[PDB]
């Protein structure tokens, strides 16, 4: 037996009494004792998502310690609540945070590769080996056949996508100067094509491919050719026998390390920043997911989303598409935000109207609390 | 640590 009762809480950096107190190193030393098996815990504290079976046990754990020491999430600030409130906030802002997701490109009509009825149909069939759409994006598959990733790849290539008015508005409040950053999980370089010049791809981005084994770079454009093609793309340096001599774009799969530019980029910002904004994500994959919850909670943070997030608290939330409550807050903007579309053909049968629900919530078109 |  073990030495805990599952009621203690575990602590990083009717309850009339207080519960014990146990480090998450202390913790998990205490089921390494008992033997449990990872895997367990791990569905404890992400109830919704398994770990791919290429994990070691040892691997989960250090996942674990991580979950367990993750920062405190934020109370939602009382003062901020209306939409009112919230532009008043991106006018007296000037070091402004922007943390965006596949949001912010609906819009610009790329497939979803994220959904299981989208290029994962086809590709699930053709490649049976794949268990899901973020396969496609696992670093050990793409290892093991790189195949499906490519017959996807041109699919999503940089070439033929415009950008939203999400990504306009974006750079627009870099020139003005009031943009700190764009942190961005996309992955379609939509962020550099509208001109945003603050942009920290969390992610990645097909802006350059490398091989496997000895790290030569190219661009884009080098790789395009076999893209398209659908061969998968070789290394020039690299002696033909070594089959593993892929190049690669420079995306981080699932497993891979974001890049320091990134981690650079948020220490600094992380004390800088008057104003956090999410648009058009989520939220659900980590360490990006942490942005939030690591900035001094006193700033205020605003939602832009489809959906809620459960997981997190934020001061004012517009639920619906992105476009839509960007353009509503255009037009709350004045100024060349509201001169900001070349595309408002399709934002002209689109409901301008929305629905407050006190104190913080409102609903736009294209919103889905489903 | 922080991998994605
Ligand atoms: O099954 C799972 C596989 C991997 C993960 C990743 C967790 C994680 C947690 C952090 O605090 C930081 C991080 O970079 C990653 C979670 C569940
Ligand atoms: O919130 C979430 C975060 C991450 C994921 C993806 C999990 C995943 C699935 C695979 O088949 C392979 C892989 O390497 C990772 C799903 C939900
Ligand atoms: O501290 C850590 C944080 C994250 C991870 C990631 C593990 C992992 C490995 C894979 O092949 C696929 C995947 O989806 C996740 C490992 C350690
Ligand atoms: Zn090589």
């Amino acid at each position: 037996d073990n030495l805990l009762f599952g009621d203690e809480i575990i602590t990083n950096g009717s309850d009339w009494t207080p519960r014990p107190r146990i480090g998450p190193y202390t913790f998990v030393q205490q089921h390494l004792m008992i033997g449990t098996d990872p895997r367990t815990i791990l569905k404890d504290l992400l109830p919704e998502t398994i770990p791919p079976p290429e994990l070691d046990d040892m691997t989960l754990w250090q996942i674990v310690i991580n979950i367990l020491s993750e920062p405190p999430k934020r109370k939602k600030r009382k003062d901020i609540n209306t939409i009112e409130d919230a532009v008043k906030l991106l006018q007296e802002s000037k070091k402004i945070i922007v943390l965006t997701g596949a949001g912010v490109s609906v819009s610009s009509g790329i497939p979803d590769f994220r959904s299981r009825d989208g290029i994962y149909a086809r590709l699930a069939v053709d490649f049976p080996d794949l268990p899901d759409p973020q396969a496609m994006f696992d670093i050990e598959y793409f290892r093991k056949d790189p195949r499906p990733f490519f017959k996807f790849a041109k699919e999503i290539y940089p070439g033929q996508f415009q950008p939203s008015l999400c990504h306009k508005f974006i750079a627009l409040s870099d020139k003005e100067g009031k943009l700190l950053r764009n942190y961005t999980q996309n992955i379609d370089t939509l962020e550099q094509v509208a001109g945003i010049q603050r942009i920290i791809q969390c992610h990645g981005s097909f802006a350059t491919a490398s091989c496997l084994i000895c790290k030569y770079k190219v661009d884009c454009e080098a790789v395009r050719g076999d893209i398209f093609n659908q061969v998968v793309p070789r290394c020039p340096r690299c002696p033909a026998d070594e089959p593993l001599a892929i190049m690669k774009p420079e995306i981080v799969f699932f497993g891979e390390n974001l890049p320091e530019q990134f981690h650079r980029a948020m220490k600094y910002d992380k004390d800088e920043v008057d104003l956090l904004i999410v648009i058009g994500s989520s939220l659900k994959v980590r360490p990006v997911a942490l942005i939030p919850s690591s900035i001094p909670h006193e700033v205020p943070q605003i939602l832009i989303n489809r959906e809620p997030l459960p997981h997190l608290h934020f001061d004012v939330e517009l639920l619906g598409d992105c476009d839509v409550i960007i353009n509503e807050l255009c037009h709350r903007l004045g100024g060349e935000y509201a001169k900001l579309s070349s595309n408002p053909v399709k934002l002209s049968e689109i409901t301008e109207q929305y629905l407050f629900l006190p104190p913080n919530r409102y609903i736009f078109h294209g919103a889905e609390v489903y | 640590r922080h991998k994605k």
